[PDB]
């Protein structure tokens, strides 16, 4: 029951899906723009 | 980074053989690192966690998922015989 | 990123029409563009999110003596794409000269759609080689595109002019167009009309409607090649990455077409790999050796299957190798598309750089050499005379295609520190 | 390992057609090659695992004045085998000269299929001796095969030219072909046309369709002989092991055919052994003594039955012995094939080296000697004159077959430290 209501609210699978997508298409484009530094520059490129 | 540095370029036609001579090597390595480890071991790991009904085993299957991908993509020890080669072909 | 597709000529507008209809049926859109409820994807590669809730494709509609383009006009897929840029034969010189005198406003049409999308990856040209309508205008527009924009990619889906054929200026037209293809393009995808004709007369018993069925084949191939861009993967979500491995040098940029089912009208990766490597599941029909092959598969793929299949492909040696280096068949995995028919659930296609296309080139060169030696098959076309009274462009194109054949044969050698 | 089967001439293409149809019905394949659900076996001996999921046999299709080969063309078994290598009489000299002038591309056809399979064990020639169409071309191709590849085996399934026969050059043709058979072959399987004709007119009451029924017999024998290769046993899963025991020396390589049911249209090993040893269950009809016999049995064999049967065969002495050594009838056991008709559940066949075939050889030599002494039966064939104006090849073949008869009679002796 506890594991059931952990996958219907506070879904660990959701955070897992986000995790392994914040490395490896989209994060390619973000880093290739940096190819052409600074730590506050990265925040504003990342939020774009 | 190494793949995009080798894939941005637009002697004579001779530079382009040197392009293939390195670009193939990094491309095959990239295919290995993703598919054979980070997606194979991921695909078994999902089918394991969806049948965990316990608090305790859920931590353990996760640690035994990271620590084997951390072995297969090696960082645990022998970074003076595996890591250095990858580092110097980055300078290539 | 985003691809702007250009279609011109009757054959080119035909294949663009069937390709747009194929992508309309594939993605979740109506022929008006009405959104469906089932649509990891992308709908911004060929499609603009356009401004009446129709994902209107960025397509340049060009007509030259329109007959089938009129049928494209009164059609339910004319509510999918029409940014209203339609602007007005049987020869390369006529189409070239007609494209020359009006390059300005059609370049403004190109500029309008270039301003239309936020990003750009390449220009895909729906083209027919020595098709009359596509010919000449296509070569001139190829010169305009590669000169005006040196920072982007140019792709040309091309047929090889052999349809069991009367036009005797066709080798001259194909030779001049091939000169433009070698010099003014980054990559060329070439198919054989006779090969697709043989495959069509094989799988069915059709003899008369061969054109429309060939259109089905090329549209399926064009959807299959850009599935990895339209659906987000890990690599070849841009064109240049797929273009990079097969092309080792700016002269060898001509790619063979393969696709392992010839059928859509159980299976594993291992069987379709060995079924792909024969030259009679290739839709383009001495030592002949591939430069580089790349295969992309889409289906219910077990990830161990590609691994041991590539094992079997190695120790069997059923693929032709490259002497001067490693550049081999690469396994790529893509997503199975929604609303595609459920036959051949594991289905793969290949794009490959082979030296065997040099044989087809020198065959057409031999036909040109025959008609050029006889000097009775220029027919004295007036646009051909007025365009070049000395006809030295035919000699220059012959020199360029001869250098191309020599570079092909030099790449065949174990030394490619010997050039041509 | 893998066997590449060669068929040539109208009679040779006839027996190859019936043999391929027999193996198609035997193994789990359609006449297209579609896999069945019931198929310890092997399907890689005569069959390539070919590239449209049809187990297409590696067969060289040769035609010379085709009449029945046209009927082979429009047939459902033309979807089983056709690697598209068909390339174009009544004399040995004509077929020899016609094969001589075009040896290059047919050798390229041989090279194509030699590159086709991964391994090779031998070349089985569907051949007819003095059949006109098969004759001459078969002898020339035998010279080409044994000269070009000295590392492989050459097998020739051959008939003995006596069909109760008009052709009077037939002894000359058979004599020249027999010279080639003795000198350019590793092993020859010989049958008698008159023996199979007698057996066919015995078991049925057919007089006119004797050819087709003889084709059934030789195809059944050819399937029965290679059952031990096609189904994995312990020995004679390669050709050379079965070839080894019967052939004691390179001159005596001619093997008699036996098969103990003459019927397929309860039983034990003991009865079929004693039924096999008579010379009237042999399908090839002074002291005459076998060199070596080998029998292969297939069925529901109790393993004690072969043991006590061989006991009975010893103390009865119903087989002809070898003086100079031990070389006797050997019991081999093979698997009963799937989808074979359930008559004679315990069924065996034999291959044997007998000196009695020397009698048939000297009979045909006597016919040649008669027509050669009379000098009225060369008929002045123009290819025979132009091929050899002096006709010394007939004398050389006569010398070789005389040495063969002398070596046969010397092997008959208790001393074979006396040669010929």
């Amino acid at each position: 029951n506890l594991m059931q209501t952990l996958k219907k609210d506070y879904r660990l699978v959701e955070y897992l899906q986000a995790m392994r997508n914040f490395f490896l298409d989209t994060m390619y484009d973000f880093y290739t723009s940096i190819f052409d530094q600074n730590v506050s520059f990265l925040n504003v490129q990342l939020q774009e | 980074w190494a793949k995009y540095s080798l894939d941005v370029l637009l002697q004579i036609h001779r530079m382009f053989l040197l392009r293939v001579k390195l670009m193939h090597f990094v491309n095959s390595l990239h295919n290995y690192i993703m598919t054979r480890i980070l997606h194979s071991t991921g695909l078994e790991f999902q089918h394991q966690v969806e049948e965990a009904k316990d608090l305790d085993q859920l931590i353990k299957i996760h640690y035994r998922y990271l620590s084997t991908i951390h072995d297969r993509c090696l960082l645990r020890e022998k970074v003076s015989f595996v890591k250095e080669a990858i580092m110097k072909v980055l300078n290539l | 990123r985003e691809i702007i597709t250009l279609q011109l000529g009757q054959c080119g507008n035909q294949i663009g029409f069937e390709f747009w209809k194929q992508l309309c049926a594939e993605h979740g859109i109506s022929p008006e563009g009405i959104v469906e409820e089932f649509a990891t994807d992308r709908k911004d590669v060929f499609f603009y999110q356009a401004d009446d809730e129709h994902y209107i494709p960025r397509a340049v509609l060009l007509d030259l003596e329109p007959r089938v383009i009129h049928s494209i006009l009164n059609s339910p897929y004319a509510k999918l794409y029409n940014p209203e840029n339609i602007y007005l034969g049987n020869n390369w010189a006529s189409g070239f000269s007609q494209g020359e005198k009006i390059h300005e406003d059609i370049f403004d049409i190109i500029d309008r759609e270039a301003d239309g999308s936020d990003s750009l990856e390449g220009f895909v040209l729906c083209h027919s080689i020595a098709g009359g309508t596509g010919s000449g205008l296509g070569s001139y527009l190829l010169e305009r595109l590669n000169d005006r924009y040196p920072k982007k990619l140019v792709q040309t889906y091309s047929v090889f002019p052999n349809q069991d054929e009367d036009v005797v200026v066709q080798p001259y037209n194909s030779l001049l167009t091939l000169k433009r293809l070698t010099q003014n393009a980054d990559c060329v995808v070439v198919l054989d009309n006779t090969a697709l004709n043989r495959i069509a007369t094989d799988r069915l018993h059709i003899q008369n409607p061969s054109f429309s069925q060939i259109n089905q084949l090329v549209s399926t191939i064009m959807s299959a090649s850009t599935t990895t861009l339209r659906y987000p993967g890990y690599m070849n979500n841009d064109l240049i990455g797929l273009i990079a491995s097969l092309i080792p040098t700016p002269r060898l940029h001509f790619l063979m077409t393969g696709y392992t089912p010839l059928t859509t009208d159980k299976t594993t990766v291992l069987d379709v790999m060995r079924r792909l490597l024969q030259p009679k599941n290739v839709m383009v029909s001495t030592n002949h050796c591939y430069i580089a092959i790349l295969n992309i598969i889409q289906g219910e793929v077990d990830p161990t299957q590609v691994h041991k299949s590539l094992q079997r492909i190695r120790e069997r040696k059923l693929a032709n190798f490259i002497p001067w280096g490693p550049a081999s068949i690469q396994v790529a995995l893509s997503r199975k598309s929604p609303y595609l028919p459920s036959a051949h659930r594991v289905s793969g296609l290949m794009m490959a750089n082979h030296t065997s296309i040099s044989s087809l080139f020198e065959r057409t060169c031999r036909q040109y050499d025959k008609l050029r030696k006889r000097e009775a098959f220029l027919e004295q076309f007036r646009k051909e005379d007025m365009f070049k009274d000395n006809f030295d462009e035919m000699d220059t194109s012959r020199e360029i295609v001869q250098q191309l054949i020599d570079e092909y044969h030099a790449a065949t050698r174990p030394d490619y520190i010997s050039w041509g």
